[PDB]
């Protein structure tokens, strides 16, 4: 038929090395435009951005034109682009792989010359992370277009409009976009000379804050709050060094847990990372005071004996400012000796009760302590 | 030779071109009947929301040049070109998501002397879905499949659906998921006039049998274990135990709950609801239960019992709670007189400790009432 | 030039040997395709992906007709290898692999004779898809199949038979995990559909137990058997609820192992898997009454008192049945009579107290018949 | 250009189908040798070894071969490997993947026809393992070189030297290789007729224990040895079974991980995967122990009563051999006083038996400790005697 | 017709530009290539397989003289871009790479300019295989190497030598995690053999510790100071025991976290991994201390006796060492003395217990120096 014959002598003469400008020193002007499809995947702890998109390619030819009054009124053709000549586009920031893209989509033609091809492309790059404020950020990931091989003076990009086109995408659960922005730069480089151009597009993303103030934020603000209660536990119980272990290896495996969660950068320190240190610190200083305490309770005459600065602080001040506060001879001498025993006793009773009145009022100063700092230092730090 | 002397012909001597639509007027849409085949089911990964299929599509479309005179050559009805020697309307998935944008291998093409072509490539496609963990033992999904053209437009091709349903013969059936329907669906926008497809909805149903012994029958019994501290008295010493690892096994159910499921900013699911509830509940437990024991350790010697006390929680409170409350001489006389005075001091001392006892007691009865209630009134919203 | 030289050029370059058109001569014609698959080396089973992984060979023995000669004419020769991919091949290929590998592997040389009987041995591994049970998981018994069918052509056109029915073990090296029972070989032919006709060869394998049941069996019969100890503490060491806890922990994490070599299964689960949740069950319970027993033993009258039917069914009737046995004189008077009343109300306090503590005993004494029965018949209807 | 001429005389009329040899029924001789490049691993979960390797093949041809004076004294060409007749060795016991070896490099002719080819390839061979000692082993696993379709009678396969050349070797660092040797046998397959050779070379690859010793071996002896310790522990202290817990989860643990780092073979028994068996047996025998111990303790006169075969046995002989031997008005001011006399007469009647309770129970958990210490001392001396 | 069509097809066509000939005039002249290296973005470094991941852009420059013409016939053109796939290459490619492919993709056009000369500059991201040395975990230097062999050629056909003695890096991307110190490089060649030629670019990064002196060394040291503590608790408590494996289980937690960052070691241990060593040893020997401290403590004269020189060994030596210090009458008296009688035998008793809980107390404080002091000369020492 006549398509065939008009593609036959369309494609019997073509170099496909050639620049199809007419004139040697002239750019051929090449429009670029990028459209998404779907956001697969934003990993954190390596750093690398996924993303589906429909590179968009129209320029205009010099040789492969033709006029539709002749071959019956054809205005357009397709033909598989392995035979024509397309523009260098590679991504400078490529992470994984190869930089080669497609070519398997066939472009299309037109009586006027102008090509308007359209391949698929997957993309893995690199963007540097900030995890500040961890579980409410903010990210901000680019792309990275332009030419390999032609500088300013044969190929020079266009950008078609400033954002990338949503018509066709499919939401992403975890991340919402918010702009989408494009712009064009014109670098030079020090390996080579000559000025080059490029056209970069902007993600910019917020994470959807469901997932890690339910898993992670809740449990921590339940183990530091148990924390504080091992101060009013009586020391006859026995029973406040499984507590205070407890709270303690809990914040171990949730440090554990962080750390294998989030990304080891070394330029800010993130704000649950402060605020878990902050607060094993903290844990860590109340099972040196409950120690002091139990020690003090377990006391006696026997073997220790009681200061008078101890006397003159506890029991006297400290509790005021906490708003604490024939054969007759016989048995004479046998009955006496049985009351000298009760009086004895009644005198170690007294000391020894003294002792344990210390150590509840050591344990209620650190009592107040603690929750004056925590809820202060929760409310700050974390703001 | 002869079936080697036709093959010849209609495809050097008569230049069928592979990049020529079959087409004879300036309008004439190629007719595209598609046909879905499914084979089995794979995975339905609620993590990154993908599933996981294999099937064939069937296509069947006309073509004018394919067509030689039978009883002539030979008498031959069918040949076996390969695939990639006839023009293709390159059916492609649009919602893929990993790129995959054709079929898998390219089989051999039959062709008649009427000139029909009949292509089954088989094809394997991991399609996107939108899961809704809302129900997650009792839940019903609904996937799409979206078929389109990535060469030609509704100028110049018309697909339709053959029948309103999915061919399923050689489905291999599911371990882990039940199909309720499988229609197909052509949608064409007024608006756009170059925009035509074909959907095969899938609807899958699960079969709650390892999610229904295995995860919600020990979730109820550690909920039904958590009330147990309650009952134990001050004395025994393991009163701090059973809380803090009931605490801990529910937190790790709760990980391993959120580790199946991922509960996203868009639905929570309701065994995911009801864990919060349960650890709220546990740690409010810890918090009454750190109080009555200090309550219990309370000597007259220490803490001093104010009279609102007794007459709140000796006289009052306990019928409610359905609670019952069960020479020489001279000298020899001194010191008896003595001892008796430390006796009853002693025991007046005793009567006051075991007072602070029961009270301690009344307080450990009344939260277990309202836990008890507060589970009930908790358990209609957050399960039902 | 050589004698081979000349043979393959005479052979196809003047007939244009095409390998695209059947060798049959009739139209209605079938070519049959004798087989015969050897093992050679049986790899691995997988539990959780359910493939298995094979090596063996193929066998494929079809009679051409145009590849003929004279052994005489062209020298001696009356055997010629030739490349693969110059011949028509019936495209055999393993159709339930475990992905999209509808394909063969690379392409070994062919031996032709004087009489056109082609003969081709490719080597492969195949990583087929098999039904996993686990029912008797240390002495399971698995059926693992592998079919063969036709890639282009059906029936009416091939033929495929069996040459033996028995696929053979030349250059086998015997595994170390699995056993084999047999290689049986079938041909399956629909009779409604004249065009389907396929072999299939199934593979009987038998485990071999010696690494599970010394490393999951008897420790897990070892933690089950510590469920009893229970009920024979003292009730007075205030550590009855240190054991029961730590042995539900411990069968926590036998089952955690068993649940990995399982595959998420909705039909079958192992007998251990039922074991084990029975046993935690038992736990449970054993936790409940050791929470009841705990709590009746710390009573006294001034708290509690002692119904008449407990005191007359818990001491004496129950007891029987498990075979467990059970005027200065004037003021002088008057203070030393107050002593001894004292002494005897505190004797007689002391008296009713030892009471409570006997029907715990008897209680959990009674407990220990109940888990003891339930567990052994429990067994008994497993197994 | 000279070389363009000699390039184009040489594959004029070229076919690569046919085999170089002059005359027929003649065999053509191959000379073959492997070297290795770096040994990147050595699972033992799943019984593969891959390796990196470069062979090297030096065949001989007839048509290949010019006059060096007709030309620019030229004696050296390299044509791509894909236009010239090449032998076809494959690796027989692969494990993974395809069987061809990657070629690619260029082939190197000579004015003589002396073809050589050294083209890069990777292996993953599958070997079985020998787990009778995890550690201090010693593995042995050989790779199998051999033409899939010619026979002895045609490529007459030859080997070069005995050792597999390692001159370029990149060290690892948990493997160290002692023996590299190679030899050459001739099968006859069952399915085949006629006679077959092979070229197999066997590594002898030996451990180096510094990660499964410090982190395997030397922590368990601690947890082993700290079983005994619950028989010097009082009765009375209350913390009897929460050392016995401990040691039984560490245990627990520790079989999960070497299960958990081992293959499943069951031809033969690991001397520590029995080992750690019989330490878990013995701990579980403990906790019986213990529990049947800390009853006689708590045992009262008022709930239990003692027999003669006890006393006898428990109090007096056992000790001994334990070197633990054993260590109106005034009417009624009458009346009062000896009922306080005979009241406390009775309490001191009850604490003797009581004593006597707590005795029986301290001999019976010191026999247990000088038990269980004479067989843990044996132990050791047998399931690990020889590792 | 253009100009560049004629100028690439005399260049590509009749004359037979053959595509697998090496450039050369005679039979001894050699191919100069240039090498220059220039670092974009150092992507990560991975310590547990030893695999380093890099984007650099290397460029080579020999010269050819085949492909050379006047720029007057075909009119001013002196530049062109020609695919690297119509001529001769070198083939230098990576001669240590991790996965072991030893082969490359051409698809970037070339740049040849009028007198001969070529330049190509092909993209690359690189997986090579480096020495990781992990005896200061926190802080540590790396050295990694990058090794570009000729592949179809050796020497006395090709001459690889280095342009710059550096590598510059005017593209780099600064990472987060490792910072750059120099970047030299070196051609190394061998007399004891004529055809072995090299050019060799090694790495030196230093770390950024933060990340880690945060989440790990800190905890640690916390958890192991809180070893001390189970020699100071009372023995009436009952949390002795409760305390030691507690301290353990902890320690045990940092290390399986510290030896899943490592790889696999054969001869250096980090000094971060002895130290957790030496404390769990101290606990452990703690833990067995504090048992025979708890079966001292109770002791009563109706099961145990005290021995002579225990009471003056342990009583009143070390004690001052360790800075510690502490008608009807007839029957009634008969009754009361033996009541009197009883109370004095009760009050001995009382006192040899309490004998033997001073004997325990004195034992445990000895243990508490010890340890203090045997802790310091541990970390000295490392
Ligand atoms: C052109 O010729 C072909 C055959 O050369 C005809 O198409 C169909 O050919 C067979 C001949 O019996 C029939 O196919 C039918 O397919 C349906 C699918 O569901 C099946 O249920 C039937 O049992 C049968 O196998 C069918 O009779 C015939 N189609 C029609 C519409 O008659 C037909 O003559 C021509 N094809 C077209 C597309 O025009
Ligand atoms: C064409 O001539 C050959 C010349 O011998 C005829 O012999 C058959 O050739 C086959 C090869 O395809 C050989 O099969 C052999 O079978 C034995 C017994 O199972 C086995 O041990 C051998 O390894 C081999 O597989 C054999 O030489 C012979 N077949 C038999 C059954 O004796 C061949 O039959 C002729 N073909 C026709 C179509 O006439
Ligand atoms: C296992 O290690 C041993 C040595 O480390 C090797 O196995 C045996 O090695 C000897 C060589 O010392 C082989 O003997 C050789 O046999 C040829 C056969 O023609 C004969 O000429 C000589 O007697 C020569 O010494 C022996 O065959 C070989 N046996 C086996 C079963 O391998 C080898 O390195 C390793 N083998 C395996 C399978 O891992
Ligand atoms: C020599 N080979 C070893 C395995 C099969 C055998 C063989 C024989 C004939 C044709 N191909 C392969």
């Amino acid at each position: 038929a006549t398509e065939e014959r008009l593609f036959h002598k369309l494609f019997s003469h073509y170099n496909q090395f050639i620049r199809p400008v007419e004139n040697v020193s002239d750019p051929v002007t090449v429009h670029f435009e990028v459209a998404i499809t779907q956001l697969a995947n934003v990993d954190e702890v390596n750093q690398i951005m996924e993303t589906n998109l429909w590179l968009r390619h129209i320029w205009n030819d010099y040789k492969l034109r033709w006029d539709p009054m002749e071959y019956d009124g054809i205005e357009t053709l397709r033909v598989p682009a392995d035979k024509i000549w397309k523009p260098d586009i590679v991504l400078y920031n490529n992470a994984v792989g190869d930089f080669q893209v497609e070519g398997k989509t066939k472009a299309l033609l037109k009586y006027n010359g102008m090509i308007t091809w359209t391949p698929p492309a997957i993309f893995k790059s690199s963007c540097p992370m900030d995890i500040t404020f961890f579980p409410f950020d903010h990210q901000n990931c680019s792309l990275k277009f332009g030419s390999w091989t032609y500088d300013k003076a044969e190929i020079d990009l266009l950008i078609i409009g400033s954002k990338v086109d949503m018509n066709d995408f499919w939401e992403n659960s975890e991340w919402e976009i918010i702009d989408a922005s494009g712009y064009k730069h014109d670098i030079k480089y020090n390996c080579c000379e000559e000025i080059y151009t490029d056209i970069t597009y902007s993600f910019y993303i917020r994470r959807l804050p469901m997932f890690y103030t339910i898993n992670l934020i809740i449990p921590c603000l339940f183990i530091s709050f148990l924390t504080v209660l091992v101060f009013y536990l009586p020391s006859d119980c026995g029973e406040k060094v499984t507590l205070c272990i407890s709270v303690l290896l809990s914040l171990t495996v949730f440090l554990l847990v962080i750390t294998e969660t989030i990304p080891s950068t070394s330029l800010v320190v993130p704000l649950v990372g402060e605020y878990l240190l902050f607060t094993m610190i903290f844990v860590t200083l109340s099972i040196v005071v409950t120690v002091f305490v139990l020690n003090i309770h377990y006391r006696t005459p026997t073997t220790h004996t009681m200061p008078r600065w101890v006397k003159t602080v506890f029991l006297k001040l400290l509790p005021q400012v906490l708003l604490m506060r024939p054969e007759l001879a016989d048995i004479l001498n046998e009955v006496q000796y049985i009351a000298n025993r009760f009086r004895s006793q009644n005198e170690t009773k007294e000391v020894e009760d003294d002792w344990k009145y210390v150590a509840m009022v050591v344990d209620r100063v650190f009592l107040w302590v603690f929750i004056i700092v925590c809820v202060f230092g929760t409310a700050g730090l974390f703001l | 030779n002869a079936e080697e002397k036709l093959m010849d012909d209609l495809l050097n001597k008569t230049r069928y071109n592979n990049l020529i639509r079959p087409a004879t007027s300036s309008s004439q849409l190629i007719s595209i009947k598609l046909q879905l085949s499914l084979a089995q089911l794979i995975s339905v990964n609620e993590r990154e929301q993908i599933m996981t299929t294999n099937v064939w599509l069937k296509q069947e479309w006309t073509d004018y040049r394919l067509t030689w005179n039978s009883s002539r050559y030979e008498g031959v009805n069918i040949l076996r070109i390969p695939a990639k020697r006839i023009w293709l309307p390159d059916i492609v998935l649009y919602n893929n998501a990993d790129g995959t944008y054709e079929v898998s291998v390219y089989t051999n093409l039959i062709v008649r002397s009427n000139g029909s072509v009949l292509w089954l490539p088989p094809a394997i496609y991991k399609s996107a879905c939108k899961i809704e963990v809302k129900y997650f033992p009792f839940d019903q999904q609904n996937c799409t499949l979206k078929f389109r053209s990535w060469t030609y437009d509704h100028t110049e091709i018309d697909m339709v659906l053959m029948t309103p349903t999915a061919s399923m013969d050689d489905f291999t059936p599911s371990g882990e998921w039940d199909i309720v329907a499988l229609p197909g669906r052509r949608t064409v926008n007024p608006q756009d006039p170059s925009y035509v497809d074909v959907t095969y909805d899938f609807i899958i149903k699960r079969k709650p049998l390892f999610y229904t012994i295995n995860l919600i029958i020990p979730c109820v019994l550690t909920t039904l274990l958590a009330i147990l501290v309650f009952y134990l008295p001050s004395d025994c010493g393991e009163k701090m135990t059973l809380c803090i690892s009931v605490l801990l096994a529910l937190t790790f159910f709760l990980l391993l709950i959120s580790k199946i499921v991922p509960p996203t900013s868009l639905d929570v699911p309701l065994i995911g609801k009801y864990l919060m509830f349960t650890m709220v509940l546990v740690t409010f437990s810890i918090v009454t239960s750190v109080c009555v024991l200090n309550v219990h350790h309370r000597s007259p010697s220490t803490h001093t019992m104010a009279p609102w006390v007794k007459r709140c929680f000796l006289h009052k409170l306990p019928t409610f709670l359905f609670m019952k409350r069960p020479p020489d001489l001279a000298e020899i006389l001194e010191e008896v007189s003595y001892i008796a005075n430390r006796f009853r001091n002693q025991d007046e001392d005793q009567s006051v400790v075991e007072d602070w006892k029961y009270v301690a007691m009344v307080v450990d009865r009344l939260f277990l009432w309202v836990f008890m209630f507060v589970c009930v009134l908790g358990t209609v919203g957050l399960f039902l």
